[PDB]
């Protein structure tokens, strides 16, 4: 009874989770790696572990909770042991621990066993530490050490030498035998030589490799000798005085005071001993400036009340006081050592309360202060009292920097020049501003990133938006992958390429249609009924629960962005949309239809349709062809906004009225009898479909929230502003190009989305002494390394030359750096062939797949990073096939012979050339020769991809000379990968941070030498070094490490996960805190560099 | 387990060695016990016991190589996954023939140092070797060895 | 008010059978504790109550007194 | 009413330091003392910007590795 | 609307910026806050919602006594 009293009066315990915040906590970037394994019917993570649940360090619970299948579980428990085993070895040091929260990618992209444990371990161990002399020092010097160690490089060697050291092995370790069998007295010689069967391999240390170290001293005072070596004060003096016999007996003094800062000289035993006996004297009489370390301490309440101390300092600041009114600390400390008449002047007082000139007073205390002995050597600083390179340097606003490109002489030019070299966007802010007053104002509302106010620019309203849809795309989309996971083993899905593609349009259509008429029955107060068809209950249940659909209605509404009150909601919702692919493709296999039909047909819905508006006919036959023209240029890529500016743009009747309710079941008749209907060119597709829409929902919301609910005065504001500047075609053009890449349209151009990189500006200040320019100066020189090694190894290989060579020459170059960079290819006439290659054929096609699935590990790892091979190498083709066709067209005969294998004849090539001379734009081919060259193109892409599969040069393209750096470049590729799998024989993380960069950074360089050479400048390695800084900054280059690691829905989460995380600590430091745990955050770029030792090194060694 | 040679008439440079010596355990049980608690991984024990469990963790990876001088010079391995992989054998008495080469070449690049610390690498799969001063405090000095070649 | 709060402690748990020997108000101002010490720490100020009060119980009228005097009560 | 609130933040203050500072401590360093609460002042100010501008927005909040301010905040 | 984080140059070449002089303390930001917060809710309820009144109708109570100078203060 009682009891009930006390329980009811307490108060409610808290939750379990209230506590160990920071340790528990996002899931999609954990389970990427299991994403493909069904789920299980009813099964419970707490279940299936029982008593096993006692041997966790509660976060392994927190990363093992998440299986939903045996299997699962069981992989999670192997990759929860490997965890430990990495991290045991490098327990060893404490300090390397400290360097693990930033360096390992598994912990900093994702994946990893727990990411906020290691971090808030890593904080406590580098503050404990420091009880090199601050928590900003232990966590800077940590990462310059666990970098530094110089590579070795394997070489090739003589057998007879490996030998001989293997012998004086054995021997040198069988001294040690007991020898109880066959003794001594039964021993002979062999009557044959022997010989051991050791490999014939050395290790060299390799020469390129640079001097990485860190700068801790510019923000505190210290010492500068012979203006290296890095030691401390109370160590330097103690080697003063005992290699100093050549000193007048001072050294007792020197004794005094090393029983009582950084140093640094440009072996420290030779080192004093290389001085003369004057330098080395000063050297002790600027140590007795200890005086700063102690009045310091006296200020702050380090001192408390202990005596002798104490008091000195209070009868110094005493005289300090005195000396105003009748003739801080630091100063006037200062002012005693460096002057002379200054000392002069105290001597000719007397002290208004003791006996003895006032200097000598206060020299009684100094002794006191650098010495701590109470109140003789005061003969000793009174003769130590009377040009060298030693010197008392007070803090320094700009640190030394190693890198050549980054020196400034201020801290402002300093600032701007280290923030362009890490994120795209702060180049763009700043050359958006040169086109005078306007922009300026302007430029502020789209790009940039503020830290001090809360109006912020629309890049950062849509980078928050996209976020969250994402959250819920992604749940659907893994459910896509587990539909299909049996049916289609890995082994299977490498041998049947092609028909595997279908096995989704199949799934698509289903649930497609299924999802039209749940959303019918739903908006007319009917009954839902669920189909007979396992995999599509499955796919409609993880649609309705993900729970995106009311989320984008209710979020388009808020800020009440133009007419889009009149859409109709429900949970089964999906836009619609025709699709000019399908149009195409139909119309190549039948050519009984023409041009003629399409647009007669929908003559006949647009006449019905508008037939209570007294519809003329004429206008009728005009908006039928206005939806064919505009049909094509949306399969082209060569629309725009401008275009879209009277609602959204995601309705088809809108955007043909604005460019002066079907039936889709009425059937029409053809010239030949067919029927057709426009049903037959709807989109199908669910992802492609879900994704387009919602990225330009978070481009129309985010601009919104800057000011412009309605784009008609956004597009007045930006004609206002171009013409104000000296030049005002270019600023249209910039700021055209620039709205177009925010709402998500393509401008041709082979670039990361906008949203992925930052824009911060804030204070200067603040960041330099933060410590974050000496991080960014050690990342900027491993690409010299990198660099380097990729030039040599094409200047090693009979291919790399003739290949660095082309690049050169004014008569190749220009085209194949367009060949590299897909200009001709992403939009315009040629975007059918790209289009073919990329949604009609899978990994199996590459042949590379087939010759490598065994030794790389066969998991997910392996699928998910050919994908990005497979969209590497499409663009190379398409960008071949396109250069070749115009080629032959110009008037090369030798091409045109070739071209004619695949159906090329007279008729087709003359009104090819007198099309191209009337106008040379051509944004796209003319409807009257369309269906067949198209045609040719499809049949040539198709026979490349059979024969050059070894990485081999078919017989009849040895016309090409830019071809012949195309066509073998896998193999050169395939080349670095032995190496790599030569060294490391796992494919974890780390050898995929260095297999992607194997494969990527060739091409880069090839560009940017081509871009050298026709400025009419030197091309040498520093030179293309520092040229390929200002086409991939450093921030871009681990976009290429995620697009590795995940594909599709899940790559957007990580990519911008990472620069959010850098903008919200940036913004902190930029205020005045400087806390650890910011430094950490504010560096993701950092964490490439391991995997860059890999591969830079590796392609040195020898086969 | 010092690995000095002298036990009936010593002179002042073996005093020397083992004074380096001590410190030397004193810091890798220090490093082992930091490592330990952070795991949460500490025995119930206490004094005498604790101390004896970290000895005994410490003595298993010592190996006395040979040649450079008299009384050799003393490592300690680091702490691998399985040491088939990396070393390529799990007895010591072969790893320690194997690493006189090795310890001969440090020596003779840097006379001034007086002692040597090894560890391990897991990205690059390297061997480093680095000389060490009194109060756990680092040098300079620094080498690299790829693992292939050792095994 | 100093007294740093403890994880998941529970004031009737901790008594367990000793919530037997108080008036109906003491058991009130003992489920306040949230940490042991705090607990130790108002079981020691609730004796000197009984203490200060045994004495002036002597006389009736001095007990209504203290309803006005007492620093503490009022 | 503020009185009934602010009160239960001010012994939250006041428990963050209770470790650390020991009563004959405080009575040696006096001067120095009076910084352990601008420190904690000054973190907690500037975390609770950060969460006020991301809440606006429509983003997630997320907490701070310092044990501290985790419980100052909530 | 001031930007907080603009840094600004002065004569002698330190960069200064308007950040420095913001107010940090939580107390003494939640006290100053709480007592006026109160102190105008009260006056609110009494019948001056809006001081501009409130200030008229002391003006127009002085001019009665004998010494309006001494009401008013």
């Amino acid at each position: 009874n009682p009891s009930a009293l006390v329980q009811a009066m307490q108060k409610p315990v808290a939750s379990v989770t209230d506590s160990f915040k920071a340790t528990l906590s996002a899931k999609a970037l954990r389970g990427v790696e299991y994403a493909s394994i069904p789920t299980e019917a009813g099964f419970e993570p707490s279940k299936a572990l029982g008593d096993s649940v006692s041997q966790y360090t509660a976060d392994e619970l927190e990363f093992l909770s998440d299986a939903r299948s045996s299997a699962e579980l069981a992989q999670r428990r192997s990759q929860v042991q490997d965890t430990r085993n990495n991290y045991d070895a490098m327990g060893q040091n404490m300090l390397t621990t400290v360097a693990a929260s930033m360096l390992d990618v598994d912990m900093v992209i994702g994946g990893g066993v727990g990411a906020l444990s290691k971090v808030s371990r890593a904080t406590r161990l580098a503050v404990g530490l420091s009880a090199t002399i601050t928590p900003l020092d232990v966590v800077g010097t940590s990462v310059g050490i666990a970098m530094s160690a110089i590579p070795g490089i394997r070489k090739v060697a003589k057998a007879e030498q490996v030998q001989q050291g293997a012998v004086r092995g054995g021997v040198n370790a069988a001294e040690d035998a007991a020898g109880t069998v066959v003794p001594p007295k039964d021993v002979t010689v062999p009557p044959v030589r022997e010989v051991p069967e050791v490999q014939p391999i050395k290790t060299v240390a390799d020469e390129d490799y640079p001097k990485i170290d860190i700068d801790t001293y510019s923000n505190k005072e210290h010492i500068e000798v012979g203006r290296s070596l890095k030691t401390t004060v109370q160590n330097a003096v103690l080697a003063v005085t005992a290699l100093g016999d050549d000193l007048p007996e001072v050294r007792a003094l020197g004794r005094a005071l090393g029983a009582s800062r950084a140093e640094i000289f440009n072996t420290l035993s030779d080192h004093v001993r290389g001085m003369s006996t004057y330098e080395k004297t000063i050297l002790l009489h600027e140590a007795a400036h200890a005086k700063t370390g102690r009045s310091i301490r006296a200020v702050e309440s380090g001192a408390v009340s202990d005596g002798v101390v104490y008091e000195a300092v209070q009868r110094i600041k005493e005289i300090q006081w005195y000396v105003k009114a009748n003739v801080d600390t630091h100063e006037f400390i200062s002012q005693l050592f460096n002057s002379e008449h200054f000392r002069d002047a105290l001597r000719s007082v007397k002290m208004p309360g003791s006996d003895g000139t006032l200097l000598s007073n206060l020299m009684k205390r100094v002794v006191t202060l650098f010495t701590g002995k109470a109140p003789n050597a005061f003969d000793a600083t009174l003769q130590a009292f009377d040009p060298a390179d030693v010197f008392l340097n007070a803090p320094k606003a700009t640190p030394d920097l190693q890198s050549k490109v980054l020196q400034a002489p201020n801290v402002i030019e300093m600032n701007n020049k280290v923030m362009g070299a890490l994120n795209r966007n702060f180049s763009l802010y700043e050359r958006l501003k040169s086109f005078g007053y306007k922009a300026s104002t302007l430029a502020d509302q789209l790009v940039v990133d503020a830290t001090g106010t809360e109006a912020n620019s629309a890049a950062h309203h849509a980078r928050a938006a996209h976020l969250a849809s994402n959250v819920s795309i992604v749940q659907v989309d893994d459910a896509f992958r587990q539909a299909l996971s049996a049916d289609w083993p890995l082994v299977q899905r490498l041998r049947h390429p092609v028909l595997y593609r279908e096995a989704q349009r199949d799934l698509s259509q289903k649930v497609y249609q299924q999802l039209a008429e749940n959303h019918d029955r739903f908006l007319k107060g009917q009954s839902i009924q669920p189909s007979n068809d396992p995999r599509v209950n499955s796919m409609v249940d993880a649609f309705v629960n993900s729970n995106w659909a009311k989320d984008e209605l209710a979020r388009v509404k808020g800020a009440g962005i133009n007419g889009a009150d009149a859409v109709r909601e429900s949970p089964y919702y999906l836009p619609r949309q025709h699709s000019g692919n399908k149009l195409n493709d139909f119309m190549r296999n039948n050519r009984q239809v023409t041009k003629d039909d399409i647009v007669g047909m929908y003559t006949e819905q647009f006449s019905r349709m508008f037939q209570q508006n007294g519809i003329t006919p004429e206008t009728a036959r005009k908006l039928g062809a206005k939806m064919f023209d505009n049909m094509q240029d949306q399969a082209a890529h060569v629309q725009g906004y401008r275009q879209s500016i009277a609602g959204m743009s995601y309705d088809d009747i809108e955007n043909t009225l604005e460019a002066l309710e079907f039936d889709m079941t009425a059937q029409y008749t053809t010239k030949s009898g067919d029927m057709i209907s426009p049903s037959m060119f709807v989109n199908n597709d669910v992802m492609g479909l879900m994704e387009g829409y919602s990225r330009r929902m978070s481009g129309r919301v985010g601009l919104a929230k800057a000011g412009f609910p309605d784009l008609r005065d956004a597009v007045k504001a930006i004609d206002e502003a171009a013409a104000e500047a000296q030049d005002p075609a270019a600023a249209l053009h910039a700021f055209d190009n620039t709205m177009n890449q925010i709402l998500g349209y393509p401008t041709g151009e082979d670039v990361p989305d906008i949203l992925r990189s930052a824009s911060i500006i804030g204070g200067a200040l603040n960041l330099a002494n933060s410590g974050i320019y000496q991080l960014a100066d050690m990342s900027l020189m491993l690409q010299q390394f990198g660099i380097t090694k990729t030039l040599k190894a094409f200047g090693s290989t009979a291919f790399g030359r003739n290949a660095m060579d082309v690049a050169k020459s004014a008569e190749f170059g220009s085209r194949l750096q367009d060949v590299i960079e897909a200009r001709h290819v992403l939009s315009g006439k040629y975007r059918s062939v790209l289009t073919h290659l990329e949604d009609n054929r899978d990994i199996g096609s590459l042949g590379v797949a087939h010759r490598y699935v065994q030794q790389m590990g066969q998991g997910t790892r392996f699928v998910n990073g050919m994908e990005f091979i497979r969209r590497g190498q499409a663009k190379l083709v398409s960008g071949l096939i396109a250069d070749t066709v115009d080629d032959a067209i110009a008037g090369n005969a030798s091409a045109v012979t070739a071209m004619e294998r695949f159906g090329l004849n007279q008729q087709l090539l003359d009104e090819l050339r007198k099309a191209t001379a009337a106008n040379p734009d051509m944004r796209k081919w003319p409807d009257s020769v369309r269906m067949d060259i198209e045609a040719v193109t499809h049949n040539m892409a198709d026979s490349i991809v059979l024969e050059n599969r070894l990485g081999e040069i078919p017989a009849w393209m040895q016309f090409s000379s830019v071809g012949k750096v195309i066509l073998p470049y896998m193999t050169f590729v395939a080349g670095a990968w032995n190496k790599i799998l030569r060294r490391t024989a796992k494919l974890d993380g780390a050898t995929g941070v260095a297999i992607a960069l194997a494969y990527q950074m060739p091409l880069v360089t090839l560009s940017s030498a081509t871009s050298i050479a026709i400025s009419g400048k030197p091309v040498t390695p520093e030179s293309v070094a520092q040229r390929a800084l200002v086409q991939v900054p450093m921030m871009s280059w681990a976009g290429f490490a995620v697009d590795f690691w995940a594909n599709g829905a899940s790559n957007n989460l990580a990519a911008l996960a990472l620069v959010d995380r850098m903008h919200a600590a940036m913004s902190s430091i930029a205020s005045g805190e400087t806390n650890p745990e910011s430094l950490i955050k504010a560096v993701p770029f950092l964490s490439i560099l391991p995997g860059m030792r890999l591969m830079g090194a590796s392609l040195a060694d020898d086969d | 387990m010092l690995g000095i040679q002298s036990w009936v008439f010593t002179s002042d440079a073996d005093e020397k060695a083992a004074q380096a010596r001590v410190s030397q355990v004193n810091s890798a049980m220090n490093n082992e016990y930091v490592y330990n608690q952070q795991r949460g991984s500490l025995p119930a024990l206490v004094g005498d016991d604790l101390k004896s469990w970290l000895m005994g963790k410490v003595a298993s990876r010592t190996v006395r190589v040979k040649d450079g001088t008299d009384n050799g010079a003393l490592l300690v391995l680091p702490e691998v996954g399985d040491k088939q992989k990396v070393f390529g054998s799990t007895d010591n008495g072969i790893i320690e023939s194997a690493l006189t080469e090795s310890v001969t070449n440090f020596k003779k690049q840097y006379p001034q140092a007086t002692t040597v610390q090894m560890d391990y690498d897991p990205l690059t799969q390297e061997l480093i070797f680095q000389g060490v001063n009194a109060e756990n405090q680092l040098g300079t000095t620094r080498a690299s060895i790829p693992a292939a070649d050792f095994r």
